């Protein structure tokens, strides 16, 4: 086989070129080392890091959320610490369990929860803010923040928007591997079935558009990494055989094709829509779908099927019903 | 109907089948022997859904669905309205799906580029496979496959995961899930950093690719390095179904209780139990 | 080299002139801080004595 | 040192105000809006609302 | 009574949707599809009839230009119109379309199918700083290679005969990836080293083994203008030779498998 | 032992990480709904919002 | 009101004094 | 310094107005929406509605 | 060394005060707020609450 | 060495103070906090609590 | 390289003008949190006798 | 060698004592664990509690 | 060799004391461990806890 796709067989050290920036060179922080194993699949070399105030406050919240997690968290195992080991992925931070609306929880019910949703959403934030603001710092465009940001937006609905337009802190999601998961059916059994929500439909379709799409870019740049197509950004400004090939390949197959360039924003715009799509979905539902089925059924959407086993008649309704 | 320079690349050979006769291109497209193959199960197969939807009960688009046969009739022929059909797509369905991938094996020959996109292709038609046929095999009927319609094949799958009672909990499923997540994230890093240098605002000049390894370097500290990104988005990509691939097949044929009861392994280890 | 703005240091003054408001305005902060829990405490005298039960 | 007792102040020769600053800024505010929200999810020591206390009442 | 109905059936649902849809496809055709047409465009026919405009909706087709200041000085424009003036030495097999072309004498010298080149811009590829971006490991003397590896300095090349073509002088370095692109060998027979992309060699313990060419072939890789750096150009003209090797070396890479 | 709560209910529901025990709730007496999901499209003005609606 | 429920004052004030009166 | 008592103005020397005023509007703009939003979500403290409060009666 | 006994100061020249103070400062407050919480998460021990330890009462 | 009896002290020639000082101080920490809070999750051994060990009674 | 910052360090003297304060302070907040210990002690004594029961 | 009578030290020519020493600490402290919490898992050998071990005791 | 019967020894040459030697120290570990809680798995051959064996009796 072609063994230099795969991974790198001799690798390369020398001095690293440090590109100054706008502002914060001084913020760089750490010996940066090697790593040979890494410099397989990549750049082995893994310092410095950038600091600066956003991070520091990123930090600074994120901590604080993930210490009020935890420690409920350990509160529920009381504390025992064998167990909590044993317990963990069954252990999480619940939302309120009593109908309140949106007051302020107790703390022992759903109060905690709110902190620390608080506290997330703003290290969220402040992250954000690192992203956009060193992409200015180095001249760059601030593409990458945009993208990021749809994906708070998406957090910002399931967190606190969507239950605040229904009116009731309850749908929150909590905190904790399984019950976090278990949210997810909860959620889907209680707005009649989520696989007939359309916004739902079009998430999914974006997401797998990016799988299809992130295997194909990848392997064509591999295809044509023979002639430097890995190169890609000179191969913006002076078009060579590389990307040509690439460009004829697909356009032979599915018969048109793409830019060396524009592909990456069709990339870009499929991640962004993944987020985009959800967030609508996550708006409408409760607020003006009550059951995702029904609604497609009267919009004759849904499809029927005959009974394999006698039809049911739900007990209920019949003459003499207990309740 | 020629990019300005396409001409020098479209020269004859590297057909894999059948040499001359089949080696052109109608327009933009290149036929090739699997080409016209692959046009004969499109059309039939196609044709053959329309026929089939016509003597269903309903034209909404999404409300039309083919299934495939009771259990009663095992790994056999079935009725071609009681399943026939069915059986009918899903051959021309495979055979379009592996048609497509080899002339997609004739194109790269052509060019002189790598056969990595050809067999990238290969790895959904497997998962493909693994639903459709493999598990039923083992399963031993057709009637375990998923049919073929827009809602319709949803509802297979839901009702396939409340099978084993939370299929959220499938150790398969996860893996697969967190692929599929980091994939998505990772190509609007990799979308929006091609295109940050590239387009940097004003009159900017367009940014090196120092600059690229700087950007990253500094949000996370670490920066994978420009071929390898490539390298990595396939990787990511493609396990999405090869682990998947794993708790698919596994449920059913191997472990016939609730996903959650599983995990069991570990909640139960005598020890601190 | 043998100073402390030795062959230009990289920019800080020996300025107390920064030890000096940082002090006062760290003192104002709590200062201001007692007396408002005083006030407080006025209208909700938070810590309340041991119960008749307890222990 | 402009009349001082001890060397205290040098310690911003050592440590760097932007990133003092910068800190305690976010560090007090975290510690206030938690004071804050914290006693706001209480039963005593909320204001806002009505005394939901039950104080023994009930 | 109910939350989002416009009527008795028609509800703010079912309108988002269809507005969800148009947004998508607009994106898509009003802007994606035109950026695609910013390399190749417009379209060219070599057969066809009075034609100065592609599928039709589309001679707007092209976006208006950008305009890339480049780091090193200088501007391009895209879209543009390179034309392709090289002569190209390919014989129809016949007049049609979109039948396909046989080269007239050795393609692999004459440059086409997939041994074909793009006229790239005559410069040397640079860092940062201005220095040239890829040379060997004589100039970059700070570079090395990592403690663990094979140096392939002094193994003999193995071509697709099973012939030794000659033996590696060195390794070529990108400075700004710290990644190594070239091996630079000794062509046995003649007095001259040839540039191979490291992509069409399996380095191995003893040897580094070429499956692209046959060993009489190494003769006539692509010369480099100056000793010491490689241009954009002279890079895709390397590059080339040894790919379109891929399909011309022996008679039977042409053929199919039966 | 207090400590093993958590598990004492997971084994209950079938190792899911669910909060409920489902038998007080449900099965000793006649006192709660099993019935969750709403039997209509679209939500039902008075019942859909607020401290109208269930958690 | 504050009746020997100096304890916050305790703790706010004592560090309060000695903040002001080390670093000079 | 122009008619000066204290040095404070060097803080400028130090931190940057455009990242300062940009961090505060934003800070402030929270803070404004947490209280409002927080304010509208009790009972006695809500104007926007009737007395839900239901303040003793019922 | 000024009037000194033993060479305890030498570790500043090994060490950092930097790293020292600034690890010190986050470890303090973290065992600050565990302890904080830990308490205010009891039924003694919880001020900011009616005694709802119901403390032998019941 | 001055007025040594061992080699002893070479380890920290081999060693680096550095390390065993940080190492030290986080493991300590661990353990502190596990036997901590390992022993108020009981019933005996929780002060911090009422006695809910409910000793034998019933 | 004969010095200890040895020619042209990036610069520490011998400064335990720092040693002074730490340790100083360092003292001073462990001083405060015995008084402040004690004062809490008075209000809400902790640790408990053993109770009629226990062993 | 000082009057030894094996070679056996010679190891520390082969292995580097510093990760022999920072093995051991880590290995030894898991087992540790591991049998200190695992004991007081248990019902008999369980100090720390009462003996809800119930030993035949009912 | 230093009055030797056998090359036995030879064998060192060929294969690393250093690998040997922490391969053994592993697999030695988790062969003990296996055996171990194995055995404290049973219900016959546990020490550490009450006979759960109910060994004959009933
Ligand atoms: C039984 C329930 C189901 C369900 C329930 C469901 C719900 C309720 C929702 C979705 C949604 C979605 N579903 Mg679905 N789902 C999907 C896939 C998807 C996603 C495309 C989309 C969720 C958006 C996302 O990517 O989240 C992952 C990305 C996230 C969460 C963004 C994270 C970014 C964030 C910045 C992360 C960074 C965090 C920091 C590091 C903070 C660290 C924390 C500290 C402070 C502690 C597939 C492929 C399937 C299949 C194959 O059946 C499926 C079936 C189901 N879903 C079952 C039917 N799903 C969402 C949607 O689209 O609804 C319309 C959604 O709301
Ligand atoms: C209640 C049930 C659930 C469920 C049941 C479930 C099952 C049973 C399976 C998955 C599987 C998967 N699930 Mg899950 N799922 C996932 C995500 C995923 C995917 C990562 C993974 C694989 C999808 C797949 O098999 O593609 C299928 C795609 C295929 C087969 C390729 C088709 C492409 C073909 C080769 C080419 C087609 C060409 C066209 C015909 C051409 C037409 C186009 C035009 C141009 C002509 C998410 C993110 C969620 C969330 C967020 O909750 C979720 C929830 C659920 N899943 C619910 C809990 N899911 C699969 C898996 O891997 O399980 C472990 C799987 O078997
Ligand atoms: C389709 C769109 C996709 C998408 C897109 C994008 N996603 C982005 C970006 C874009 C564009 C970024 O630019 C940004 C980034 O920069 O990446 C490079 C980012 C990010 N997405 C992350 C994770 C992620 N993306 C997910 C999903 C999707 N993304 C969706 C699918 C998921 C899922 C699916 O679950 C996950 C988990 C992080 C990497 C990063 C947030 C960092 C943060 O916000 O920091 C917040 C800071 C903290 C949480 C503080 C950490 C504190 C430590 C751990 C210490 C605590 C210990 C304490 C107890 C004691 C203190 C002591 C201490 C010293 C020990
Ligand atoms: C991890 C790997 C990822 C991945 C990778 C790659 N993906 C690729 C390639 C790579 C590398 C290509 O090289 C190839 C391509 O050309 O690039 C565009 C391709 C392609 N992937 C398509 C669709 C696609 N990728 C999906 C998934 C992933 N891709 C995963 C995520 C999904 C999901 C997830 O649903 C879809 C729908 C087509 C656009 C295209 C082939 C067209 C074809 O196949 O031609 C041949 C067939 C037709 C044009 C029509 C077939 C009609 C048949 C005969 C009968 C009707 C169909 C019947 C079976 C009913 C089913 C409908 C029912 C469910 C309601
Ligand atoms: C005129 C004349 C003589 C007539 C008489 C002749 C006559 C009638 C003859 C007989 C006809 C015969 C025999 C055959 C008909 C022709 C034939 C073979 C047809 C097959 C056609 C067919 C089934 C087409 C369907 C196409 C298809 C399957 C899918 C459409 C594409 C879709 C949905 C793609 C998913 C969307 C998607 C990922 C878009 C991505 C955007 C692009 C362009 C991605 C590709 C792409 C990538 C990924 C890069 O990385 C890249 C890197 C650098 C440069 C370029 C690119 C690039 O273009
Ligand atoms: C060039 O410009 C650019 C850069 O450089 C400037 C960049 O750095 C960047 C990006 C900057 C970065 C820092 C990139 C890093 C971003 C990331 C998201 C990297 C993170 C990747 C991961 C965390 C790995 C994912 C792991 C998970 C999600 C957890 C999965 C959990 C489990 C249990 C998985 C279990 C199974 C596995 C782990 C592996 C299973 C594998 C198999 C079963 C089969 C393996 C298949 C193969 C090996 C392929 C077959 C072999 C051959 C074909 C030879 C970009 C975007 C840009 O393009
Ligand atoms: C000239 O006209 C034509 C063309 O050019 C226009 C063609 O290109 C073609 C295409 C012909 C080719 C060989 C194309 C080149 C070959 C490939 C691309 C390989 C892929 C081909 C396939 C996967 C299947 C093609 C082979 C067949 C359809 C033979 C049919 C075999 C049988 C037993 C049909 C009779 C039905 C029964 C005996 C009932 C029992 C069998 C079942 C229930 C199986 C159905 C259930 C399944 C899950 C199917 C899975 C099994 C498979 C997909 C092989 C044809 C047919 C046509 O003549
Ligand atoms: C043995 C029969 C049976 C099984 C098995 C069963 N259910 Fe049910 N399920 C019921 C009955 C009966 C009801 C309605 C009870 C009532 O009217 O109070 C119900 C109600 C429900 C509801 C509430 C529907 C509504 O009207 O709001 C949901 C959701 C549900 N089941 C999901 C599940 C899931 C998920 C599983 C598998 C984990 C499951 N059920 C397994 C019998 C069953
Ligand atoms: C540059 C120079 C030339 C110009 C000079 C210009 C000037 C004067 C700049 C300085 C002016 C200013 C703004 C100075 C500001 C000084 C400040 C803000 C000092 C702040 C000190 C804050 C301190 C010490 C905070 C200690 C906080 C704690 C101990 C919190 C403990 C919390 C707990 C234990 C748990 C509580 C939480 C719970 C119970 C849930
Ligand atoms: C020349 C130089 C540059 C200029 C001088 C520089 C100056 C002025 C330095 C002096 C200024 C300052 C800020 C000095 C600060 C000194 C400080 C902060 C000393 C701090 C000491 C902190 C100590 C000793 C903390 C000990 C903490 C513990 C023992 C915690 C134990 C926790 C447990 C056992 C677990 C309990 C957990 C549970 C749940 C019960
Ligand atoms: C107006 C008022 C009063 C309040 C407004 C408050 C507000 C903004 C609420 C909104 C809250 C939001 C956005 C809540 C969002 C919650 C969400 C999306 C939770 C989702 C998932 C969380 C998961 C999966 C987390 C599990 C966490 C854990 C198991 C523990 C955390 C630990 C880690 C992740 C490991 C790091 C720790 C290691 C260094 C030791
Ligand atoms: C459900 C999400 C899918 C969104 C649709 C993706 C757009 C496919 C691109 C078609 C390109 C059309 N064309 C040939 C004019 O270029
Ligand atoms: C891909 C998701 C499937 C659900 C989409 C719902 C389709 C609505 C269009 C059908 C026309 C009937 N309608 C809305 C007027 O009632
Ligand atoms: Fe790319």
């Amino acid at each position: 086989a072609d063994y230099q796709t795969i991974y790198t067989q001799i690798q390369a050290r020398g001095p690293h070129i440090t590109v100054s920036g706008e502002w914060g060179d001084n913020d760089r922080v750490g010996k940066p080392f090697y790593s040979y194993w890494l410099g397989k699949i990549g750049d082995a070399q893994i310092g410095p890091i950038y600091l600066g105030a956003s991070g520091i406050a990123a930090f600074a919240f994120g901590s604080t959320a993930i210490l009020i997690i935890l420690f409920n968290m350990a509160a529920e195992v009381h504390f025992d610490p064998l167990q909590f080991f044993r317990q963990f992925f069954w252990l999480g931070l619940y939302p309120p369990k009593a109908q309140y609306g949106m007051g302020i929880p107790p703390l022992h019910d759903g109060g905690w929860w709110l902190m620390a949703g608080l506290f997330m959403t703003l290290s969220l934030g402040s992250w954000w803010i690192r992203v956009y603001s060193r992409a200015r710092a180095l001249g760059l465009g601030t593409h990458i923040a945009w993208n990021f940001a749809a994906a708070i937006f998406f957090v910002l609905c399931i967190g606190c928007i969507h239950p605040t337009l229904v009116g009731s802190w309850s749908e929150g999601v909590p905190f904790g591997i399984w019950p976090h998961i278990d949210w997810l059916t909860a959620f889907s059994i209680r707005y009649g079935n989520f696989y007939y929500c359309p916004w739902h439909g079009f998430s999914i379709g974006f997401a797998y558009g990016c799988g299809l799409l992130f295997a194909a870019h990848g392997a064509t740049i591999l295809a044509v990494a023979r002639f430097g197509g890995d190169r890609e950004i000179e191969q913006i400004t002076d078009r060579g055989t590389a990307v040509e090939r690439a460009a004829l390949f697909w356009r032979w197959t599915i018969g048109f094709n793409a830019t060396i360039e524009s592909v990456h924003r069709w990339g870009w715009f499929f991640s962004l829509m993944v987020m985009v799509s959800a967030s609508v979905g996550i708006l409408l539902t409760g607020t003006f779908v009550d059951n995702w089925y029904l609604w497609c059924v009267k919009h004759g959407a849904a499809p029927d099927y005959p009974a394999y086993l006698p039809a049911t008649p739900d007990p209920a309704s019949l003459p003499g019903a207990p309740k | 109907a020629l990019l300005s320079f396409e001409r020098k690349y479209r020269v004859r050979g590297g057909t894999l089948i059948g040499g001359d006769l089949f080696d052109f291109w109608v327009g933009p497209y290149f036929v090739g022997f699997f080409g016209v193959s692959a046009i004969f199960f499109i059309f039939l197969g196609v044709s053959l859904i329309g026929y089939a939807a016509s003597q269903g009960p309903t034209w909404d688009p999404f409300a039309i669905s083919i299934n495939p046969p009771d259990l009663k009739y095992g790994l056999g022929a079935a009725p071609l309205l009681e399943g026939g059909f069915w059986q009918a797509i899903t051959v021309c369905a495979l055979g379009a799906f592996i048609s497509w991938m080899l002339r997609e094996v004739e194109i790269s020959r052509k060019l002189g580029i790598g056969w990595h996109v050809p067999l990238a292709f290969c790895v959904p038609i497997f998962m493909f496979c693994v639903l459709q046929v493999f598990r039923p095999l083992l399963l031993g009927s057709w009637g375990h496959a998923f049919p073929y319609g827009i809602l319709s094949h949803l509802d297979w799958v839901n009702n396939f995961g409340y099978q084993y009672l939370n299929w959220h909990y499938n150790p398969g499923h996860m893996s697969s899930v967190s692929f599929l997540f980091v994939n998505a994230m990772a190509l609007g890093l990799h979308g929006g950093l091609i295109l940050s240098v590239a387009n940097p605002g004003d009159g900017d000049k367009v940014k090196t690719a120092e600059h690229e390894n700087q950007y990253f370097r500094d949000v996370v500290g670490y920066s994978i390095g420009a071929l390898s990104i490539h390298r990595l988005g396939l990787f990511l990509a493609s396990n999405i179904f090869l682990t998947g691939a794993f708790g698919t097949i596994a449920s059913g044929p191997f472990w016939t209780r609730g996903w959650p009861e599983w995990w069991g392994w570990w909640l139960d280890i005598p020890f601190w139990s | 080299a043998d100073l402390k703005p030795s062959l230009t240091g990289l920019t800080e003054e020996e300025a107390k002139e920064f030890h000096g408001i940082f002090v006062t305005s760290t003192v104002l902060y709590l200062a201001t801080a007692v007396i408002v829990h005083y006030l407080v405490w006025t209208a909700r005298p938070w810590i309340a004595p041991i119960p008749k039960g307890w222990v | 040192a402009t009349e001082y007792r001890t060397a205290s102040w040098k310690l911003w020769l050592i440590l760097d105000p932007r990133r003092v600053l910068t800190a305690l800024f976010v560090y007090l505010t975290v510690i206030a809006l938690l004071i804050h929200f914290g006693l706001l999810s209480t039963d005593r020591l909320n204001w806002w609302e009505f005394q939901r206390g039950l104080p023994k009442a009930a | 009574m109910y939350h989002g109905a416009l009527a008795q059936h028609l509800d703010i649902a079912q309108l988002v949707w269809y507005a969800q849809w148009l947004v998508i496809w607009t994106v898509v055709l009003l802007y994606l599809r035109r950026e695609d047409r910013r390399e190749g465009y417009p379209l060219v026919e070599p057969l066809g009839l009075v034609k100065l405009a592609p599928e039709d909706g589309q001679v707007y087709e092209l976006p208006y230009p950008k305009t890339f200041v480049l780091p090193h000085g200088g501007t391009v424009t895209v879209p543009r119109r390179r034309p392709e003036t090289r002569e190209l030495k390919l014989a129809q097999t016949d007049g049609f379309e979109g039948a396909p072309l046989q080269p007239t004498g050795n393609p692999l010298v004459d440059a086409v199918g997939p041994a074909s080149y793009a006229e790239r811009a005559e410069v040397v590829d640079a860092t940062v700083d201005g220095k040239a971006k890829i040379v060997p490991l004589r100039v970059a003397t700070d570079f090395s290679i990592a403690e663990g590896d094979v140096d392939p300095r002094g193994l003999p090349v193995v071509a697709a005969d099973g012939v030794e073509a000659g033996t590696v002088t060195d390794l070529w370095v990108d400075r700004s990836e710290h990644y190594f692109r070239y091996l630079e060998l000794s062509v046995a027979g003649s007095a001259r080293t040839a540039l191979i992309p490291l992509g069409f060699c399996d380095v191995k313990k003893d040897k580094i083994v070429v499956t692209s060419i046959l060993s009489e072939q190494f003769a006539n890789v692509p010369r480099l203008q100056s000793r010491d750096q490689i241009t954009l150009r002279e890079e895709d003209k390397v590059s080339a030779y040894y790919a379109g090797g891929l399909l011309y070396a022996t008679p039977e890479r042409a053929e199919s498998l039966l | 032992t207090r400590s093993g709560y958590v598990v004492r209910l997971a084994k209950y529901t079938a190792y899911s990480a669910l909060n409920y025990d489902p038998f007080t709730m449900f099965l000793a007496n006649d006192k709660r709904q099993v019935r969750v999901v709403p039997q209509t499209a679209l939500p039902l003005v008075g019942v859909s919002r607020g401290k109208e609606r269930r958690p | 009101s504050d009746w020997n429920l100096w304890v916050p004052l305790g703790i706010l004030g004592i560090p309060t004094i000695w903040i002001a009166l080390t670093y000079r």
